[PDB]
């Protein structure tokens, strides 16, 4: 399901600050990371990428295809298909606390400056 | 014998874009008469200054070819350019590399004509309004600035895909476009980098004149999302530097000439 900058911000609220990463900043790094596209889903080297936050099956949640992994989330992958993000949420979080937001690669090089145009400009 | 007018008396402004209605190209080697063998046309009425060079980089999109053609065989006439159609098409099935046929078009339309201006088209986009100049600025421009695709948005300012326009040495400027991506997206990003690490800065039509349609597709097989490209576009200072121009290695293959365009199928190698 695409959705846009004004969904995703409002659908992501309860993650705004966590770790210090802002609402432009997750606006920014979800555009480059899944098109904001909650169906998102993109291999790898070996693994596979799910929804709006493109969470690993490698660590972070558990894939048919990986009952190997450590699934770090306790969540099946699939889970992060939908169109709830409150899983998908929690999840991205708990990446926060532990790698950091350099999980997301997009980061460092799409989203170090020119914030402001990330904004949603609607209520 | 006097050079055409900055602006042509011919547009049309805003101008309605489907893709449903099928398309023959035999229907539109008609409607466009002018457009000579090789898919070049030339004003006779005034003298362009702008001698284009259309480059597509291409891979089984020959149904999109059709509708581009269609569209915009007339508004590049309508926009009094000296223009030639240049197909590159990737050949055999290994990852596709956008910017690297980008390249190559360069060189081979550069084989055909003393083009001065180069315009990097993909095969899904069609302008809207014909205000938006197919031809290169003091600075270079990006023209598909409003892709209904984004909801007629620019995603964001560093966007430099789609449709874009660089002068022969603003090109030259930036040891061209990158050979080393493999796979979707990044290349763009990188290109636009090259730009600024140059002293160039981005022009761009605003995003009224600049609406844009993508014939709607899904991603194709081959052309999977690179997981490199953050890294890759992380680096681009250095990389331009040994990655572009100077870097281009590839095979012709076959050279077509139809009415409506030139093909040429090219062997680029593969991600190593
Ligand atoms: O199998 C293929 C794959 C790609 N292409 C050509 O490559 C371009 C880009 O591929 P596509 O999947 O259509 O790209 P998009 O993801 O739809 O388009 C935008 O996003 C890419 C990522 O930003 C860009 O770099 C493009 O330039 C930009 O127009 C196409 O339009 C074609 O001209 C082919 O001809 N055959
Ligand atoms: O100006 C043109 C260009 C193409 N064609 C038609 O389009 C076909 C081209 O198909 P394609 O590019 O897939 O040919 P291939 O490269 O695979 O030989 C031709 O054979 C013609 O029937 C035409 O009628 N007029
Ligand atoms: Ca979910
Ligand atoms: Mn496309």
């Amino acid at each position: 399901t695409e959705l846009t900058k004004c969904k995703v911000s409002h659908a992501i609220k309860d993650i705004d600050g966590y770790q210090g990463i802002s609402l432009l900043e997750w606006a920014c790094v979800l555009f480059h990371t899944s098109g904001y596209d909650t169906q998102a889903v993109v291999n790898d080297n070996g693994s596979t990428e799910y929804g709006l936050f493109q969470i690993s099956d490698r660590f972070w949640c558990k894939s048919s295809e990986f009952p190997e992994s450590e699934n770090i989330c306790g969540i099946s992958c699939d889970k992060l298909l939908d169109d709830e993000l409150d899983d998908d949420i929690a999840c991205a979080k708990k990446i926060l606390a532990i790698k950091g937001i350099d999980y997301w690669k997009a980061y460092k090089p799409m989203c170090s400056e020119k914030l402001e145009q990330w904004r949603c400009e609607k209520p | 014998l006097t050079a055409c007018p900055e602006e042509s008396p011919l547009l049309v402004g805003p101008m309605l874009i489907e893709f449903n209605i099928p398309v023959d190209l035999k229907l539109v080697e008609q409607q466009n008469p002018k457009v000579k063998l090789g898919g070049r046309y030339t004003p006779m009425d005034c003298i362009s200054p702008h001698k284009v060079a259309i480059i597509i980089p291409f891979r089984n999109r020959q149904e999109h070819l059709k509708y581009w053609l269609y569209y915009l065989h007339p508004i590049l006439q309508r926009q009094q350019l000296d223009y030639g159609i240049y197909v590159i098409n990737q050949a055999g099935e290994s990852m596709f590399n956008r910017a690297k046929l980008l390249n190559v078009g360069f060189k081979e339309a550069l084989k055909d004509y003393d083009y001065n201006c180069f315009v990097f088209s993909d095969v899904d986009l069609i302008p809207m309004n014909d205000h938006n100049t197919y031809r290169c600025f003091s600075q270079p421009r990006h023209i598909s600035v409003a892709m209904d695709k984004f909801g007629f948005s620019l995603p964001y300012v560093q966007y430099f895909g789609g449709v874009s326009a660089l002068s022969k040495q603003q090109f030259l400027s930036i040891n061209g476009f990158p050979n080393n991506y493999w796979g979707w997206g990044g290349e763009d990003d990188d290109i636009y980098n090259r730009l600024a690490f140059r002293g160039m800065s981005v022009s761009r039509p605003n995003a009224v004149i600049g609406k844009c349609r993508m014939i709607r597709h899904s991603r194709d097989k081959k052309n999977e999302p690179n997981p490199q490209r953050f890294d890759r576009i992380a680096h681009t200072k250095e990389t331009m530097l040994s990655d572009g121009l100077n870097s281009l290695t590839y095979m012709v293959l076959e050279v077509q000439r139809y009415p409506l365009y030139t093909k040429i199928t090219v062997d680029i190698g593969t991600p190593s």
